[PDB]
């Protein structure tokens, strides 16, 4: 009697439900797990706050307009002010984690539009200027707000080119990364489970973003006649298997 | 003092040979490998993944609308799109398959084309996808088209239709670079019935098309691409 | 024998493999026998040439530089005069190989370096000089050459090769990354500072190579050009990405030209063949 | 054919063989719930 | 007359290769080895020995006072010393560890810092030694400092305190040459209470600090040092 | 509401110790359930005994 | 890997292997009476 | 005489041996009905 469409995800003291899912992607066919001794370098003991950080945090909502270009969030950056997770993220020299990303967008059997929801490991952004100019720290560290692609470009910030994935590659090939679609006629949500992917066992959570969640309208939003021309897009994210180390005084970052 | 005779080619540097050489850092210990998800062993592994085809090639500048195939309501018997099957050129050149195919000289195998419907849930349609083997001209109408490999698509819950383009060829390998003798035929789309939209709905609906290779696929004779070049060496 | 295709006949089932849901993010392995009546055929193929070992296993030019052999008497800047030169080993200055490497996110391998040195005497000279080049591997922290005949060329601990112009030098180098793999991409910074660079990491450092002609000077000047080729052996690659579409403009940066707007070829009609 | 290593360091050796452990699934079907070709993609 | 083919690199002289060569003195008999105490097999053997750190870097000329850390009586909450953890530079550059570390490119491992008290026997004190992992600024006060790896030292019969600096790092190897991405954090010292001198005693008391590597340690990629050079060849 | 409508609601329980949430951001930091409106007409959220002392007064 | 000596004299051979008999003690604990980490250095 | 292949690819090897499976018949007597030397070519 059960369906691939109705699902529940319980993580800590938060439970999410969807009645219009389209399965879910488990990046590179790998589920998150803690760091093993064989892989460990750092001799320190890791802190595992569990259910206090491994729960769902909901980001500030977005508004899908018929002219929308897309949005980009960088992790662990987007969750740096989220309760005890953000705290831990700034008291330790190193951390490690995976996530459960849940993107939401409900509509009407009269609407049509399609979103591409993708997770890109190491999304090194291109600068507005080009040349040898780098994208300033604060521009890749927007926090919860993320990068709104239809915002005017500034000096030292990224390009606002969805067509070029903000990195010099083409949009259509973004399908090589773990992704999922939100096709209104079908979908309601998109869920992606992300394991820890990095060339080092553990890392600094502030000077390096391991991934950037990208939500990009492909098929323009087309609402029924007399209906409101927009739809909100909500992103809920839960850290899973989080570990922290190198505890000390509060990390000091720019701003 | 073992007598030898050196052969032609002695001292040449063939970029493609594979021999032993002394290590400049003797006794050096490389960092231990750690587990990293997403290991790629063969390129044939990744071309099996479908990526979008910029079929709406119309325009002057690249734009997200190149990936959107327009569909019109209450049109009957009409043609939706057409294209040659040159995977190293045209609409397929920028795709992941065409991108990797261009690093090789020969190709062989079956292709996978999926068409995903994005129109309202309360709409309906029946489309016809066709593959015309080499030997003739691209179909000029649905009647001509349906005489070849085709799939009738009924739009519904199942959002995507998948059609495989079976290896239809005399010679066992075709060139990736567009060559007449080794052409793969045509691909076209038409309305079997027509798109029907519900009340309070209007405008165009779009189709998303994906391309990937079947397990059938093979690519040989590695070479340099035409998809990247430079006039000067880069610097920091 | 592995089967490329099996014999398959007519159908009329409730099992519809032609229909799926790309919303899921998956690509199901359909075969032509799912939509066509087929015949049995054999692969007669293993896929050797597409193995990443193959793909990155051939030498590619990764740098071209120049040095000279004059009379260094009265010359105050040997480097500018071209008596010796450097090279901060990087594999993203020449684009042919860079696009290949970047098909993946993290990459681990051993390097097989082949160095070619050819000579030229563009102006009036009685004969062609037979020169010897020294190539020194200068790890970060080791003292940098300042003059063409410094104590640095003593190279007591730094590996160095001596070879003749017209000849070639070949040696292998172990994976020298401080991490478990090389980063083709790195969405990070060295430290959380508002002005520090982005992308470029010591996590890609392979070193710096110093070059010079060991011989003194003749009556004429001799111009030596050095070409460095790199071959990857014992390859390991993780996380495939989208191919590069736009031109490259800088080393270690994903930056692309802002006036480049038409990468995809255009038609006029979506219906034409 | 035959090959014996003339050098002490592993880096010195020639090219590694063919992996023969291809598996496009991690990239083509990284879905949580298994989907079977022929059955409803979504039920 | 065995056919061969010579390869690229033929005739090169790579200072780092290891092959056989003919002996210029064939049939020669070397002097017999006699037993000699103090055989060194690996450099990792000797960096485990602690040597003094010239922490009192203040001054213009080298002088025995560079090894002496000043301590003041009746001072409370105050800072005794601070330094970055750049073993290939700063205060550690001349030490035996830093001296040998500079012959290698990468380093990894835990460090040992001992502080030996030389003040009168009839005095007392409680000091706090701290290690601040990378990611922030050096502590500005004891409160900030104690939030990291630290040891509270009670001065007594046991003259020395030993604190190990556990490998606290993401990447498995750091560069010996000061590089930002591969920095090791800070090291600082403060009074937990204060130094108390007995009657008929006055002035400054000093601390001697030693540095050595733990068995944890590793050093790779041998290279030339910056701690020695020359402008001309030497003669007798 | 009608069958042809849609919505996603968030129900939250804020344990004792603070003020009532002032916005969804504050709210979601506690025990909560994200509700997807569909065929299944009702959502059920349990308020787990979150307390120091084992009994509370009804008054 | 393989190696056969082509010359008569022992000097002609290549580099000797890794000692694997490290012992920092002769340098780090050359004390007459044994000291045990954890117990009073001086009693 | 002896030969060992020094390369991985089959193309790299030297010349193939003598076929020793000559059969001029496919060219000299491709007749349907067998003709026997000495008997009437046509009866
Ligand atoms: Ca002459």
């Amino acid at each position: 009697g059960y369906s691939d469409r109705v699902q529940q995800i319980t993580l800590g003291n938060s439970t999410i439900t969807t009645q219009e899912a389209r399965n879910a992607i488990v990046c590179y066919a790998e589920w998150p797990e803690y760091l093993s001794d064989n892989d460990a370098s750092d001799v320190n003991k890791t802190s595992k706050p569990d259910i206090s950080v491994c729960r769902f945090y909901t980001l500030d909502s977005k508004t899908w307009k018929a002219t929308s270009k897309g949005w980009c969030w960088k992790l662990p950056d987007a969750l740096k002010d989220m309760g005890v997770f953000g705290q831990n993220m700034f008291y330790h020299s190193l951390g490690r984690t995976g996530y459960t990303i849940h993107v939401q967008c409900n509509a009407t059997k009269f609407h049509s539009g399609c979103l591409l929801v993708v997770v890109i490991p190491e999304h090194q952004l291109a600068s507005h200027e080009g040349g040898t100019v780098s994208v300033k720290y604060k521009y890749t560290h927007p926090g919860d707000r993320g990068i709104d692609l239809d915002t005017v470009e500034v000096a030292g910030g990224p390009t606002s080119d969805a067509i070029y994935n903000m990195d010099g590659t083409l949009l259509g090939n973004l399908l090589i990364f773990p992704h999922q679609f939100i096709n209104m006629r079908t979908n309601n949500t998109a869920t992606i489970v992300v394991p820890y992917i990095n060339s080092v066992p553990i890392d600094s959570m502030t000077r390096h973003n391991n991934v950037s969640l990208m939500v990009v309208p492909i098929a323009p939003l087309n609402a029924p006649t007399g209906s409101s021309p927009t739809l909100p897009v909500t992103v809920t994210i839960a850290p899973m298997c989080t570990e922290f180390t190198g505890i000390r005084s509060r990390s000091i970052v720019p701003q | 003092g073992l007598p030898t005779t050196t052969l032609p080619g002695s001292g040449q540097f063939l970029t493609t040979d594979d021999r032993q050489s002394p290590s400049a850092l003797p006794s050096y210990e490389p960092t231990p490998r750690i587990h990293i998800p997403g290991k790629v062993r063969n390129l044939l592994e990744i071309i099996q993944v479908g990526t979008l085809i910029p079929m709406n090639n119309t325009g002057t500048n690249d734009n997200v609308t190149n990936y959107l195939i327009p569909l019109h309501a209450d049109r009957q018997n009409e043609q939706i799109f057409g294209t040659k099957l040159y995977i190293g050129d045209g609409v397929f050149k920028t795709t992941l398959l065409g991108e990797i195919a261009q690093y090789y000289t020969h190709w062989s195998g079956s292709l996978r084309i999926s068409l995903m419907y994005t129109g309202p849930a309360l709409s309906s349609a029946k489309i016809i996808l066709a593959y015309t083997p080499p030997g003739t001209r691209g179909p000029e109408d649905k009647k001509e088209a349906m005489l070849g490999t085709h799939v009738v698509w009924d739009i519904g819950l199942q959002s995507t239709i998948v059609m495989t383009i079976p290896w239809t060829s005399g010679v066992q390998f075709r060139y990736t670079d567009p060559d007449t003798y080794t052409s793969a035929g045509y691909l076209s789309c038409w309305y079997l019935t027509s798109l029907i939209l519900p009340p309070q709905t209007s405008g165009q609906v779009y189709l998303l098309s994906f391309i990937s290779a079947c397990p059938d696929f093979k690519l040989r004779l590695m070479k340099d691409t035409q998809t990247i070049s430079q006039t000067d060496a880069l610097t920091e | 024998q592995t089967l490329a295709s099996v014999s398959s006949g007519p159908k009329h089932t409730q099992s519809v493999p032609a229909l799926t849901a790309n919303e899921t993010g998956a690509t199901l392995p359909t075969r032509p026998s799912d939509n066509v009546e087929t015949r049995t055929t054999y692969m007669h193929f293993n896929g050797s040439e597409t193995d990443v070992e193959s793909f990155l296993g051939r030498a590619a030019c990764v740098h071209v530089t120049e040095i000279k052999n004059k009379n260094a008497a009265g010359l105050d800047n040997h480097r500018k005069e071209g008596l010796f030169n450097d090279w901060k080993i990087n594999l993203s200055s020449l684009v042919q190989l860079r696009k290949k490497l970047e098909l993946f996110t993290y990459v681990r391998f051993d390097s097989e370096y082949t160095i070619l040195a050819t000579a030229s005497q563009p102006e009036a000279s009685s004969y062609s000089s037979n020169l010897t080049v020294q190539a020194m591997y200068v790890p970060p922290g080791a003292p940098n050459p300042k003059e063409w005949d410094d104590y640095t060329w003593q190279s007591a601990s730094n590996p160095s090769v001596f070879f003749k112009v017209g000849e070639t030098s070949r040696f292998s180098v172990p994976f020298v990354g401080i991490a478990s793999a090389y980063n083709c991409f790195y969405d990070g910074y060295s430290h959380d500072d508002p002005d520090t660079p982005y992308g470029i990491t010591v996590l890609n450092h392979m070193g710096s190579m110093a070059f010079r002609v060991v011989n003194e000077h003749d009556v004429h000047t001799t111009i030596v050009k050095i070409r460095v080729y790199h071959r990857a052996k014992h390859v390991e690659a993780w996380i495939p990405r989208a191919p590069r579409a736009l031109p490259y403009v800088s080393i270690g940066r994903t930056n692309y030209p802002r006036d480049s707007k038409t990468i995809v070829k255009k038609r006029t009609n979506i219906k034409t063949y | 054919y035959t090959v014996i290593n003339y050098y002490k360091d592993a880096a010195s050796s020639s090219s590694a063989g063919q992996s023969f452990s291809m598996d496009p699934s991690k990239f083509t079907e990284p879905v949580k719930d298994l989907m079977l070709k022929g059955a409803p993609a979504l039920n």
